[PDB]
């Protein structure tokens, strides 16, 4: 199936190479580290 | 593939595929370490959630009011979702509202199945 | 609700609301403090993409046959799926295997769309 | 809407309770953490 075939990408790819694909993914749908604003 | 390249096939992913994906993954390297593409992947699936009930590949039950029958919207609400009194009354008191969504990402038909038996509850059920 | 209660709320949500869920977690509580309902609900969205599927809500394209220009159907899957050239063309040398799925939890006219793309390309395809 | 609805729950579920409910929602489909 074709999510095997993106696993079998995702599984090859380096730790740092990785941390990319979280980057660019974290990135573009603007997710942050943190409540943005205080849940207090 | 390249890292783009896997960013664009996982962008094109179904909502379904994606959460398959992650789940595969969680079952392949363990929770924690999947955990990274878990929540990383999350917001690309809620993203195409949100473009399904935008089109038309699925659709969503919202309440348009209790009526004089509100006691029973809520005991059938609770019957399909799940929730508690508070929550399920919380939200049936959200009747007439955008937010009053009692389900979604769901095909159009139990969009009916779902919104008749809110009607045999005596309650307003507009589909999206 | 009891955790049960909300474990039970949890287990009828759709893929797509438990995606809308787990996104909206993470844009307002972050996703440190996000990540352990994400990677706690993917295998329970991951179970209602395949109860979709096995219920004819939500469809698949499964691949045949690659046809009498394999490299044609691989065009079209690659261009379907932004998979790599050397995954759609693993892909695409599964046809007639039951996991040389194309695509899938896409709706009903979509899934035939994609079936008749790859048909296009010589491709045998069925839908499930 | 429900998911909201489901969110408030889960948001007030002190600490412990959640780490029980992800426990609980991670053995009934496979749980991981290692694997």
């Amino acid at each position: 199936m074709t999510i095997d075939e993106i696993i079998e990408a995702i599984e090859k790819l380096t730790v740092s190479e990785l941390a990319e694909l979280v980057k660019k993914l974290e990135d573009k749908f603007g997710v942050t580290a943190a409540a943005p604003v205080a849940v207090a | 593939m390249t890292i783009d390249e896997i960013i664009e096939a996982i962008e094109k992913l179904t909502v379904s595929e994606l959460a398959e994906l992650v789940k595969k993954l969680e079952d392949k390297f363990g929770v924690t370490a999947a955990a990274p593409v878990a929540v990383a992947a999350a917001p690309v699936a809620g993203a195409a959630a949100g473009a399904a009930q935008e089109e038309k590949t699925e659709f969503d039950v919202v309440l348009k009011s209790f009526g004089q029958n509100k006691i029973q919207v809520i005991k059938v609400v609770r019957e399909i979702t799940g929730l508690g009194l508070k929550e399920a009354k919380d939200l049936v008191e959200k009747a007439g509202s955008p937010d009053a969504v009692i389900k979604s990402g769901v095909s159009k038909e139990e969009a009916e199945e779902i919104k008749k038996k809110l009607e045999e509850a005596g309650a307003e059920v507009e589909l999206k």
